[PDB]
């Protein structure tokens, strides 16, 4: 059987003994260990640690001069300022309360962690999008004369921030429910449960048909139509040996950029669609924070692939980091 | 004919002509531009300040 | 705020004028002597469609060029080479048929040491240095009279060793090539015509494609 | 054949004229003022910032309304705007495209200007509402303009890549008169505050003074290791400041053929672009090609102020008459009214 539910939180543990209390108060230790709970305290501490010194240092960066800002690195900005989001509000209080006690904050707490924790990985993977489909039109050249401007890249983060708003904030009120799951730890979103009164199914198809398979499509057109514009190129002009080396260069990195997105966002989708096609089935509490581990840790190894091993960025930024040396 | 034997003529004519003119009192003209930029230094609307009133560039 | 309106009108007018003037690529053309500007003027304008800076311009193949020329108003070379820093595709010529030129206003000046001499002034130039050359050489009809003696150790120290077309013209783009830097990256796209030919501007069109698939990728910083 | 002779001669006269103004020999004046105070520090910050080009601009040039500046950009754009409601006035297209110099009538009236093709361009702004109809052009000319100053309304002084300079009226067409014998080419020209004279350098360092009515030259200067870029004067017609390509600002007085004042520095290293006094000639006001319009004195030899405005080199400057500000030009685009 399924885990059980109380009135406004799920667990996935069974009733069979009568041990699990509610999530907002006395402790629990009898879902899992407490190395275990102390094991993610430190990973999340050290995830802190990481993750803030790279956003603060490349707004720094950006801050100092303006050689840098131009029309284009408008979204990889967005995309340094929305994952602050994820390791200022949704970070801290997983620490707080794997430390002491258990998620002692309140029902109305949960639903203001959700929100600040859902926005920041919604900014972050349509702003991997629109940064594709960027590239693909700057470089390809598919329209009939159309150049870049900058109210196109003004349009394109707000973008992005009207998508990521207006489908991670109406599970607040109406079509679904933040849920404390998992080691009750970070509150995620209802797609596990199956309450029939929050409308539940017609969110996971929604979420699955918007936010999971037309980005992944429109990433691999993208940089389908990037690697095949520059072999191309590069096939004509024989003996130039330059861009013999910028056709490995751009085919190393969009195969590099890929996998990284794919490795930050499959889990959730592969729990989701086995939650969908086997109505009913058992499952660990550690097995279902695993896909909060693998999305969390796109607050550190998402900008290191867009900003440090980026070009332009890179010699700039660490000659102003202490001045002394590569 | 174009420059070359030409020119020259036309340079140590030039230098002919400068041979003949007097100068001297390198103190006195110094002196003398001394008190020329002190005697409208004070009044200079550059050297002292703006107070706010007839300056066209208020921050508006 | 009649006044504030006239600007405001008069504003929009200028970004419209920029964002028109933006999508065009300013070539810059020069070189010494008779090397073929007459030609390649000629076979670049009107071909396709059946004292200051002479501006021609043309257009072939949805790309809308515009090219200079410095060849009327010489003077010292240091002082106004510099406002035109920031074009993409410096132009090159080069006349194949230096070896018999003696003279041109001087005693005893060969032709190929003169280009050679203006060609080092350039790449080295500190205003030119992230542009690429397109260089040319032409006449080649003319070169193709070394089949009567005319040995290639005159201008030269013997080095080609032979006579024939194929390895002398290897040798001549060799030496050019050889007198670049390659400082930063750049890189010399060599060709090889002569007067009676056609569709050498899909040479150059397909050259100055290479500066902007190999140029725009290095402000998205992908390459 | 026989003008190595000439040579030889003139060898010993230019060493003679050499002691002659080595028979005075005086010092430069700080070794005689030791009375006078330093000026102080003196700070500006921006009041206004310009907007409105897309290009690097090149030059300008303060009215004598005090109120209307001009300025040249690169792709062919001549703007003139006010500098009170910081709002363009009139903005003019060009014929050709390229600019190196600007000028204004001191009548009030209408402009003059003309680049890299060997023509200057005279634009009437008095009775045509909107875009302008250009009013005279004027060739005679085998080499690029550097520098165009307007005298009256009726004349204009003109100085060429040809190492000439010549002088023109305007409702004729052709040159009234030419002003030759200059070896290097020349780079830039002030008209002096009485319309008689003009000073006039070159490449060589060879700082020559011409007169209009007899159209001869006058005297010679020559102090400067290298090439120079540009000169004025100080207002009451008595010397006149200069600056070259290695940062040796130095002042020469109109009757005397001698460095009165150099203005160098240890540290900086990159040539200059524009000179121009202020109104008081407290301070000689200076642009450099590392980013800086350092501001000198002009009486104890100290860099005085020093303001970054931007992040370029800066091009050209120069002041109001009535001293109230300060204008300059960056290389993109910003054109800057320090106070
Ligand atoms: C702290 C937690 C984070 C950043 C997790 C956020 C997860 C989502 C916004 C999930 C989205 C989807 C689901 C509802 C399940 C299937 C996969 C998605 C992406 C469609």
């Amino acid at each position: 059987m399924n885990g059980t539910e109380g009135p406004n939180f799920y667990v996935p543990f069974s009733n069979k003994t009568g041990v699990v209390r509610s999530p907002f108060e006395a402790p629990q230790y009898y879902l899992a260990e407490p190395w275990q709970f102390s094991m993610l305290a430190a990973y999340m501490f050290l995830l802190i640690m990481l993750g803030f010194p790279i956003n603060f240092l490349t707004l720094y960066v950006t801050v100092q001069h303006k050689k840098l800002r131009t029309p284009l690195n408008y979204i990889l900005l967005n995309l340094a300022v929305a994952d602050l989001f994820m390791v200022f509000g949704g970070f801290t209080t997983t620490l707080y309360t794997s430390l002491h006690g258990y998620f002692v904050f309140g029902p109305t707490g949960c639903n203001l962690e959700g929100f600040f924790a859902t926005l920041g990985g919604e900014i972050a993977l349509w702003s991997l999008v629109v940064l594709a489909i960027e590239r693909y039109v700057v470089v390809c050249k598919p329209m009939s004369n159309f150049r870049f401007g900058e109210n196109h890249a003004i349009m394109g983060v707000a973008f992005t921030w009207v998508m990521a708003l207006a489908c991670a904030a109406p599970p607040l009120v109406g079509w679904s429910r933040y849920i404390p799951e998992g080691m009750q730890c970070s509150c995620g979103i209802d797609y596990y449960t199956p309450h029939e009164e929050t409308n539940n199914e017609s969110f996971v198809i929604y979420m699955f048909v918007v936010h999971f398979i037309i980005p992944l499509i429109v990433i691999f057109f993208c940089y389908g139509q990037l690697v095949f514009t520059v072999k191309e190129a590069a096939a004509q002009q024989q003996e130039s040996a330059t861009t013999q080396k910028a056709e490995k260069e751009v085919t190393r990195m969009v195969i590099i950029m890929v996998i990284a997105f794919l490795i930050c966002w499959l889990p959730y989708a592969g729990v989701a669609f086995y939650i969908f096609t086997h109505q009913g089935s058992d499952f660990g509490p550690i097995f279902m924070t695993i896909p909060a581990f693998f999305a969390k840790t796109s607050a550190v190894y998402n900008p290191v692939i867009y900003i440090m091993m980026n070009k332009q960025f890179r010699n700039c930024m660490v000659t102003t980091l202490c001045c002394g040396k590569n | 004919d174009l420059t070359e034997k030409d020119k020259l003529k036309m340079e140590v004519d030039q230098l002919k002509k400068e041979v003949t003119l007097e100068r001297m009192l390198v103190s006195k003209c110094c002196e003398e531009f001394r008190d020329y930029v002190e005697e409208r230094s004070g009044e200079d609307p550059l050297v002292k300040g703006i107070p706010e009133d007839k300056n066209p560039f208020k921050e508006l | 705020s009649a006044e504030e309106k006239h600007s405001r009108e008069l504003e929009k007018k200028l970004k419209e004028d920029a964002e028109k003037d933006a999508r065009t690529v300013k070539l810059l053309l020069l070189g010494a002597g008779e090397s073929g500007k007459s030609t390649i003027v000629k076979q670049m304008k009107i071909i396709h469609q059946d004292t200051g800076i002479i501006e021609t311009q043309f257009s072939f193949k949805d790309l809308n060029f515009r090219m200079f020329d410095v060849g009327g108003q010489r003077s010292e070379r240091k002082k106004w080479i510099h406002c035109f820093e920031g074009v993409t595709a410096i132009i090159f010529c080069v006349a194949l048929s230096d070896y018999d030129m003696v003279l041109v206003e001087d005693d005893e000046v060969n032709r190929m040491h003169e280009s050679m001499h203006l060609f080092n002034s350039i790449c080295n130039n500190k205003w030119f240095t992230d542009t690429s050359i397109i260089l040319f050489l032409n006449k080649k009809d003319l070169f193709e009279e070394k089949i009567k003696k005319s040995p290639l150790s005159i201008c030269f120290p013997d080095y080609a060793g032979s006579n024939t077309y194929e390895e002398a013209g290897n040798y001549i783009k060799v030496q050019f090539l050889e007198l670049n830097m390659r400082r930063d990256v750049k890189e010399i796209y060599s060709h090889m015509t002569c007067a009676t030919d056609t569709q050498n501007v899909k040479f150059v069109f397909d050259a100055v494609t290479d500066i902007i698939i190999k140029e725009n990728l290095k402000d998205c910083g992908l390459f | 054949s026989e003008l190595d002779q000439l040579r030889q001669e003139a060898e010993q006269l230019k060493n003679q004229i050499r002691d002659a103004r080595k028979a005075c020999a005086d010092a430069t004046l700080s070794q005689i003022t030791n009375n006078i105070d330093p000026v102080g520090r003196i700070q500006m910050r921006t009041r206004r910032t310009l907007r409105g080009h897309l290009a690097k601009i090149y030059a300008m040039h303060w009215g004598t309304d005090s109120r209307l500046l001009l300025s040249a950009s690169q792709d062919g754009k001549l703007i003139i705007w006010d500098s009170y409601t910081t709002n363009k006035v009139h903005a003019i297209p060009l014929r050709s495209s390229w600019v190196m110099t600007c000028a204004y009538a001191p009548s009030g009236n209408y402009v003059a200007c003309g680049g890299l093709d060997n023509i200057c361009s005279i634009y009437n702004l008095k009775t045509r509402e909107g875009n302008v109809r250009v009013s005279r052009e004027l060739a005679g000319h085998t080499g690029y303009l550097s520098c165009c100053r307007f005298l009256d309304d009726n004349q204009i002084v003109t100085s060429s890549g040809d190492t000439t300079c010549a002088l023109w009226d305007i409702e004729t067409g052709q040159q009234t008169t030419t002003f030759t014998g200059h070896t290097g080419d020349v780079m830039s020209l002030s008209l002096a505050p009485d319309t008689r004279l003009f000073v006039s350098g070159a490449c060589d360092a060879s700082a020559k003074l011409w007169d209009v009515r007899e159209g001869m030259c006058r005297q010679t200067f020559t102090g400067h290791e290298s090439d120079i870029n540009a000169i004025c004067f100080f207002p009451n017609g008595n010397a006149f400041a200069t600056g070259s390509d290695d940062a040796t600002c130095r002042l020469f007085d109109l009757r005397a053929d001698q460095e009165l004042m150099t203005y160098s520095h240890d540290n900086i290293i990159c040539g200059i672009t524009s000179v121009s006094f202020s109104k008081s000639g407290r301070l000689l006001l200076a642009g450099y090609d590392d980013f800086n319009c350092n501001v000198w004195d002009a009486l104890k030899a100290d860099r005085a102020g020093v303001l970054a405005g931007h992040d370029n080199r800066v091009s050209c400057l120069g002041v109001t008459d009535d001293g109230m500000a300060v204008a300059t030009g960056s290389w993109d685009s910003f054109l800057k009214i320090w106070n």
